[PDB]
């Protein structure tokens, strides 16, 4: 596997995040701080060229 | 816990008789023969999934009005001091029985004699009519409707709605029930609540009575933009993909992203559209209708006399001396209040707003040209047929089209949280 | 069942363990049947090891069920009775008012159930935490909890 | 794990694909269609006791 | 559309899709139509990886039969009830002896038409009575059944 | 102490007719509401009183 | 004879007995179906008039 | 919701029944017997048996 799960419906996404709710309605949202990406940047670099 | 059951009939738009004639009544009773048209209304209107129109009934708001007139007329018969029910007609119509279960054509000997001379802006107390006072259930089922009527007849504007916020309402059973509605439209929901209400009239602080109240707030709090997918009320919020469009469709949905912190306490207020373009907004209407069902068993706060026309003041169960005020608004303008708000929270772009506002404009333009045009058609008729004067739609004035308080009430609602 | 029960403590966010409905007393059970009393025992003794956030309520209601006709607790709903099978209280919205406020159970109308209630509140296990792994070199995929 | 603290009992876990600054079609993760917080697994009271 | 020999429909379905090279009476029409009103118009996607609950879409059809079906759906939509309502209902009838359950979580919209007005029930209960009055051999088997 | 008339009456009334009466005593003294007290109970005969919710 | 010779099973326990006896009866959704009929019966009538 | 009955219904408070004669119809049997017994011991009927 690798990305398969993300390809199950409108993969036109922006960012992953996960959360859970309590009976009283309050919820906790965890949004990991995505760092850089060599692959991503390189693609763009070459695209710039 | 309501104890006074009064309602108010409609007034003539400067006419000599109730704004409805035979041709129009026959059209209402076409498929059903009862004057309590809730059910039959909900069918025509068609889940407000497209602009509904007819020859005699051009808009939903028209049928709503007409339905009101028919009751305002016929009901004046059994509510006469003597309480006789089948001795006189009202335009060829007479009651089927003491229990007001339907109208039918008058017997020849009754058609022969004159009709009842109905009056305008009358206020009656159900408990004055035996058959209503003796069978509580019957009363409560029917009142549900007389209320929706009253809520339309108090002012020359649109149907009044009641918005309340109170964390104490949210109980176990409520939470359990609500979750089922995930995915249904405002209409789709209202439709059922109405039916469920008619079968087993709600109690004061009942499970349904509360949830229905909660739904209303959820709708409004979202209609104005205080709540949304990124700032929910206990994860709930109503969604609309085409805000502005002629026929809006709101969906109840979920979101765990955030749940706005709510202030403890109980807060409520009354809202009502003031612009004529309500005759073409199924949600704004049903919203009233629901607050209508609420009234059968619950006593809402009184409405400050100063917010309503003289004729409808000091009505024991409705208008009072030091009550809450009515908050009116123009449909178009609110649309912007809606956008502005979201854009400030950072969930909508300026471009998106423009795209919406633009449409919202085109929509108003259409709805107005039509309403005014049909309005004219009516007068044209009334001059040619002075004996059967009527109105396919509640009368409105050029002034009604302005903003006025729209913004003021836009914040009033936002204050409920 | 024992071992898995433990393994479950680790993936409590995607999997929720519970006691098979079959382990409850047939037809609700009754404090008059010797066999049932044993069912109750076996049950109460094992519930605490399940991740099911409603274990307690079920552990309570079970006896409340068998008690029908001897002791009576008050129901907040005019629909659900004291016979609502226990294995049905699966979510939080079903926790009966008299379960959260023991004070509502009459020591006269239901002396035993009252104790069973106090025992649950006063003695049901208390969660806790423990350090694990080496977060400075391997990092940590914890999401809702500290690394 | 919260014992008798009802209000704080978790009931739903979901994942999100779009960013917090956008309003999209709500597409709840399948993870949320579970009555419990997660997939139900049944154990045998007897054995455990 | 389903079924084979479908490529034909895609042209009767959307007229705004044709090309307009000619000055033919047809092309002229097509050519004068708004471009953007074809195909899917709006949808209600609730579950990631499930069907859309419903979709609005432009395509050939006739306002009349569309309205008819519109009110038909409207009438059924009123008869709809949900699991919880049924749970409650059944539970109430059984007086507690039987306990059933409904799930608690986001559904996928279900159309289950069953709720009708008391009026409707009385009207048929009269029809019902009508065709039996005086003829014993019609009601007896009913009693035996209940017996 | 305040006594629960309802119970008092059933007490004497059950005893005078040789029906089980001892299970009524604990209710002789009012706890908080003369009515509320009985609304719960599953004691004595429905011949004297039964509850219908509130 | 009925009124004279009624007899309950030895160790009867109403709360249980009925819980078994009735269950199956409430697995017959014939009830709901009937509602739909009534629904039509009435549409038929009005359509006639 | 109302269901009429040609008899007095006094819900039972227990789940473990025991013979009970404090019923409406039990008295009826009693009275009927007592009557007969009187018809027999009637000073002007008893001499014939």
């Amino acid at each position: 596997m690798l990305l398969e799960p993300l390809l199950s419906g409108d993969p036109r996404m922006t960012q992953l995040a996960i959360q859970y709710q309590q009976y009283n309605g309050r919820t906790f949202n965890v949004i990991p701080e995505m760092p850089g990406s060599v692959i991503a940047d390189c693609v763009q670099l070459t695209a710039e060229v | 816990a309501r104890a006074a059951f009064l309602f108010k009939t409609v007034g003539f738009g400067g006419l000599q008789n109730v704004p409805i004639n035979d041709e129009l009544s026959s059209h209402l009773l076409r498929a059903g023969n009862s004057p309590w048209q809730l059910t039959q209304f909900l069918d025509w209107i068609s889940l407000g999934r497209g602009l509904a129109t007819s020859a005699l009934v051009p808009t939903a708001g028209s049928r709503y009005y007409q339905m009101s007139c028919l009751l305002s007329g016929t009901l004046q018969i059994p509510f006469r001091p003597n309480h006789r029910w089948g001795d006189i007609r009202f335009l060829r119509l007479v009651w089927s029985a003491p229990t007001l279960d339907g109208l039918v054509v008058a017997p020849p000997q009754v058609l022969a004699q004159p009709a009842l001379q109905a009056q305008a802006d009358r206020v009656y107390d159900c408990d004055d009519y035996p058959f209503l006072a003796r069978d509580p259930r019957f009363k409560h089922r029917v009142y549900q409707q007389l209320s929706a009527v009253t809520l339309l007849n108090l002012t020359g504007f649109g149907p009044i709605s009641y918005v309340r916020v109170d964390e104490d309402m949210w109980s176990g059973d409520v939470n359990q029930l609500l979750m089922n509605y995930f995915g249904h439209t405002f209409a789709e929901i209202a439709y059922t609540l109405c039916q469920a209400s008619a079968n087993r009239p709600w109690e004061h602080d009942g499970t349904y009575a509360r949830m229905t109240q909660i739904i209303l707030s959820l709708f409004w709090l979202s209609y104005v933009g205080v709540i949304h997918q990124q700032n929910t009320y206990r994860t709930f919020y109503f969604q609309c993909n085409r805000r502005g469009d002629a026929a809006e469709v709101w969906i109840l949905s979920c979101s765990l992203n955030h749940s706005a912190q709510i202030r403890p306490g109980n807060r409520s207020l009354f809202v009502m559209p003031t612009s004529p373009d309500w005759n073409m907004d199924v949600n704004l209407i049903l919203s009233s209708t629901l607050t209508g069902c609420l009234c059968s068993g619950s006593q809402l706060p009184l409405i400050d006399n100063n917010s309503v026309p003289a004729v409808s003041r000091n009505i024991h169960g409705w208008t009072g001396r030091a009550g809450n005020q009515l908050h009116g608004f123009q449909v178009r303008r609110m649309v912007t209040e809606f956008c502005d708000r979201l854009r400030r929270d950072g969930v909508m772009t300026q471009a998106q707003q423009n795209q919406i506002e633009a449409l919202a404009d085109q929509t108003q333009q259409f709805k107005r040209d039509k309403l005014e045009a049909w309005a004219r058609e009516d007068d044209q008729y009334n001059q040619a047929n002075p004996n059967s004067t009527m109105f396919r739609t509640k009368p409105f004035t050029n002034a009604q089209w302005g903003r006025g308080n729209t913004g003021a009430t836009s914040a009033a609602i936002a204050a409920l949280i | 069942s024992f071992r898995v029960a433990l393994a479950g403590w680790l993936y409590n966010g995607v999997v929720t363990t519970v006691i098979d409905d079959s382990s409850y007393p047939k037809d609700g059970g009754s404090v008059t049947s010797l066999e049932n009393l044993w069912d109750f025992f076996i049950l109460a003794l094992a519930l605490p090891l399940t991740t099911d956030p409603c274990a307690p309520v079920k552990a309570f209601m079970t006896l409340a069920n068998m008690m029908v006709g001897f002791e009576t607790i008050p129901m907040d709903n005019q629909i659900y009775t004291q016979s609502r099978r226990a294995s049905a209280f699966s979510t939080p919205h079903t926790w009966p008012r008299c379960f959260m406020n023991i004070q509502l159970i009459s020591p006269i109308d239901a002396p035993i159930l009252r104790q069973w209630a106090e025992i649950i509140h006063r003695y049901w296990p208390n969660p806790s935490q423990i350090r694990y792994g080496a977060p400075n070199v391997f990092g940590s995929a914890n999401l809702f909890t500290p690394p | 794990y919260v014992r008798l603290d009802r209000d704080r009992v978790p009931t739903m876990v979901g994942v999100t694909r779009q960013s917090r600054d956008t309003i999209t079609q709500p597409a709840l993760s399948l993870s949320t269609t579970n009555t419990t917080v997660g997939v139900p697994l049944a154990l045998d009271a007897r054995a455990i006791t | 559309l389903p079924g084979p020999d479908a490529e034909k429909w895609y042209s009767i379905m959307y007229p705004t899709r044709m090309g307009t090279p000619n000055v033919s009476k047809i092309c002229n029409f097509v050519a004068s139509c708004v471009r953007n009103r074809v195909g899917r118009f709006d949808r209600a996607q609730m579950m990631n990886g499930a069907m859309s609950e419903w979709v609005d879409v432009f395509e050939t059809s006739d306002a009349l039969t569309v309205s008819i079906r519109g009110r038909w759906m409207a009438r059924l939509a009123r008869m709809n009830i949900n699991p919880t309502e049924i749970e409650w209902a059944l539970t109430e009838c059984a007086q507690g002896y039987v306990t059933v359950t409904s799930p608690y979580a986001p559904s996928v919209n279900r159309l289950m038409p069953y709720r009708i007005s008391n009026a409707e029930r009385q009207i048929s209960q009269i029809i019902r009575i009508m065709n039996i009055g005086n003829n014993a051999t019609v009601i007896q088997p009913v009693l035996q059944d209940i017996s | 102490e305040h006594v629960n008339v309802f119970v008092a009456n059933a007490l004497v009334g059950a005893f005078l007719s040789n029906q089980a009466f001892y299970d009524l005593l604990p209710l002789l003294i009012i706890n908080d509401t003369m009515i509320g007290d009985l609304l719960g109970t599953g004691a004595s005969l429905s011949q004297f009183f039964q509850s219908h919710g509130d | 004879v009925a009124l004279l010779s009624g007899k309950y099973p030895p160790d009867l326990v109403t709360n249980v007995w009925y819980a078994d006896a009735i269950y199956p009866m409430y697995a017959d959704t014939e009830v709901f179906s009937n509602l739909q009929r009534d629904m039509i019966t009435c549409e038929a009538v009005q359509t006639l008039v | 919701e109302v269901l009429l009955l040609p008899i007095d219904h006094q819900p039972a408070n227990v789940t473990t029944p025991t013979l009970d004669f404090t019923n409406e119809l039990t008295n009826w049997r009693a009275r009927v017997c007592e009557l007969m017994k009187n018809l027999v011991d009637n000073q002007r009927y008893q001499p014939g048996w």
